[PDB]
């Protein structure tokens, strides 16, 4: 709210979008590796 | 209170360009019986011509992931997305709207056309929208009204609406393009036997079995226009059986509500149902059509006793079983027959004939699908035949 | 099978790209010289 | 699914049913005191409805008794067993 | 290569000095009227 500000800045839906860039993004890197078998070290860091 | 748009939604693609300090909103009309080509249909006009519906249809078939790419090595009324790979099918035939290896059009230098095939193979077979500005990333649902912008995955290239010899033609470049949608019909809803506009019907009696019937071509000459009567098996075969169009656009292939305003077109010669100043039908043109002269609206009772329409869940008319009068929207006269001394002529009465209720026959899909093809079959042939003599 | 098939038509699209046979047979460059010296070109191809 | 079949990666498999847990944990506390009519529920289920082929690949997969599913692998493990060290071999596992 | 020929062919930069509409990089006119402009006359069009 910011009742108290003249602006007000909403950090939920900020931290909602950046929820669904990351969930986007991991998505798209299980869509890629989709077609391989077996996970690299890097997959793995990355991953984690 | 938004719409989605979902897998098999029939929708249209407009377009908006600028000539002569005015603006025309054209569809995208894909003839693929005569010629493998596509044109554009000249539906800015609409208190003049009236545009034609049955080819301008287009009905979604998939939504696929750009990376969701088998190539040989749907769970149901799935949303649509941005940035998918979406497959363009035609409404009334099998034509899969895809681009292909084509080079037949060098209007200029670069640009390519799209054509029809049956065959979903090879690679250049699906399409994928994108936002026109920046007010819509991918992957959020896309909505009803909104614009999207169709690039091929073969060529790299939109729908171009270049200038080759100052007319209109499609042609796959560079260029941006604004396109749009309009939710033509649903998917979720079918007919089962309630009426859908834009459909293809007969006009039955109630016991006697008789129905209107254009004659051959035999007096084509002078008196094509004239009309007349006949029964028996006229009515078993496809000779009474017209189609409707409403005058709008968005939700044409919807329910038509009592006291609706549009034209019957004959699916055989080609011509739309009028009245003229002599009390005479005589027909009327594609060429000379007006709104007042070709408007139709449908009766719930003899008796005379909101506008836009977005929830199909009325179903107050049925096939069959409801019986219906035919009433102009400006004059008010009814359909009247004389029983002259067992072809009648159509005279436009002014008190109309309490014995003279009209029964709506529609083509089954065990037919109707049959009845799409030989129009469209006749069409071309009548047209081809009349091009080459 | 790399994909280079797109791509590859799509620079073949870029007829006259085709034939640039003729193109590479030309020879307009003209040595000139002779006896009398005349050294150095300036418009030479 | 890709993870069960694999046996190397224990790690991956642990830090992603951490996710899931904090994920239906985040899903739970979005239900605290919502009325009977709320709007929270309905849009829930309208989720749940949109994803029905991935919940239903999950849930009806937690029924195997054994790898990744419900903790009662002794059910008849116990019953054959000729020291009961758990050194039994795969036939009689298969057979079981 | 793969973005950069994404990048050059998305819009059209090569002007044609001769050929006509959209597009241009006619090299059976362009080229031959270089060797026309540059191998008799100087740089300029009106050139001895």
């Amino acid at each position: 709210t910011q009742t108290g500000n003249n602006t007000t800045v909403n950090i939920i839906i900020s931290t909602v979008d950046y929820l669904l860039r990351v969930q986007e993004s991991i998505s798209d890197f299980y869509w890629y590796y989709s077609g391989k078998d077996i996970i690299d070290e890097q997959g793995q860091r990355n991953f984690s | 209170e938004i719409q989605f748009l979902r897998t098999d939604d029939e929708v249209v693609l407009q377009c908006t360009a600028t000539i002569h300090k005015e603006q025309q909103k054209l569809c995208l009309a894909a003839e693929g019986f005569g010629n493998r080509l596509c044109f554009l249909e000249s539906t800015s006009n609409s208190k003049n011509v009236p545009p034609d519906l049955s080819i301008c249809t287009f009905v979604l078939e998939q939504s696929l992931s750009v990376r969701a790419l088998q190539e040989m090595l749907g769970g149901g009324h799935r949303t649509l997305l941005y940035g998918h790979a979406i497959l363009l099918r035609h409404s009334y035939s099998g034509m899969y709207l895809c681009c292909l290896s084509t080079s037949r059009s060098s209007t200029d230098k670069l640009a390519f056309d799209v054509g029809l095939q049956e065959d979903t193979t090879g690679e250049a077979c699906w399409w994928t929208i994108h936002p026109a500005s920046k007010q819509r990333s991918e992957g959020e649902k896309v909505r009803v009204g909104d614009d999207l912008i169709l690039v091929s995955v073969s060529s790299e290239r939109y729908l171009h609406l270049s200038y080759g010899n100052s007319s209109w033609h499609v042609d796959a470049a560079f260029q941006q393009t604004l396109w749009s949608v309009a939710p033509i019909s649903s998917g979720s809803e079918a007919a089962q036997g309630y009426l859908i506009g834009g459909d293809v019907l007969r006009l039955l009696h109630g016991h006697m079995d008789e129905c209107l019937t254009v004659p051959s071509g035999e007096h084509g000459e002078e008196q094509r226009r004239t009309v007349h009567y006949e029964g028996g098996a006229v009515s078993v075969h496809a000779r009474s059986l017209w189609r409707l169009e409403t005058l709008r656009v968005a939700w044409s292939g919807s329910h038509i509500r009592w006291g609706q305003p549009f034209r019957l077109r004959h699916v055989t010669t080609g011509k739309y149902l009028s009245l003229m100043e002599d009390k005479n039908l005589l027909l009327m043109d594609k060429e000379k059509a007006d709104v007042k002269s070709t408007a139709f609206a449908f009766r719930s009772s003899k008796e005379k006793l909101r506008k836009e329409v977005d929830g199909m869940g009325t179903s107050e008319i049925k096939y069959g079983d409801s019986i219906c009068y035919i009433q102009h929207v400006d004059t008010g006269l009814w359909l009247t027959y004389q029983a002259v001394d067992i072809q009648r002529k159509a005279i436009m009465h002014h008190e109309g004939h309490m014995d003279d209720g009209l029964n709506l026959s529609r083509s089954q899909h065990e037919e109707s699908r049959t009845a799409r093809v030989i129009r469209s079959t006749v069409f071309l042939f009548n047209r081809f035949i009349r091009g080459l003599d | 099978k790399g994909e280079a098939i797109r791509i590859r038509s799509i620079l073949r699209s870029l007829g006259d790209l085709v034939g640039v046979i003729s193109i590479a047979f030309q020879m307009p460059t003209i040595a000139k010289d002779g006896k009398v010296v005349e050294p150095d070109m300036s418009a030479g191809f | 699914m890709k993870l069960s079949q694999d046996s190397s990666q224990i790690e991956l498999l642990k830090e992603l049913m951490d996710l899931q847990k904090d994920m239906v944990v985040m899903l739970l506390s979005m239900l605290e005191g919502n009325v009977v009519n709320g709007t929270i529920g309905k849009q829930m289920v309208d989720m749940l409805v949109e994803s029905s082929n991935n919940v239903e690949m999950i849930l009806k997969f937690f029924d195997m008794f054994l790898k990744l599913k419900d903790l009662t692998s002794s059910d008849t493990f116990k019953e054959y067993d000729p020291d009961g060290k758990g050194v039994i071999s795969k036939r009689d596992f298969h057979k079981a | 290569a793969n973005v950069v020929v994404r990048l050059l062919i998305r819009r059209p930069e090569c002007f044609g000095p001769a050929l006509r509409g959209e597009g241009g990089n006619g090299l059976l006119a362009a080229m031959e009227e270089a060797i026309k402009i540059a191998e008799d006359p100087s740089r300029d069009g009106p050139s001895p």
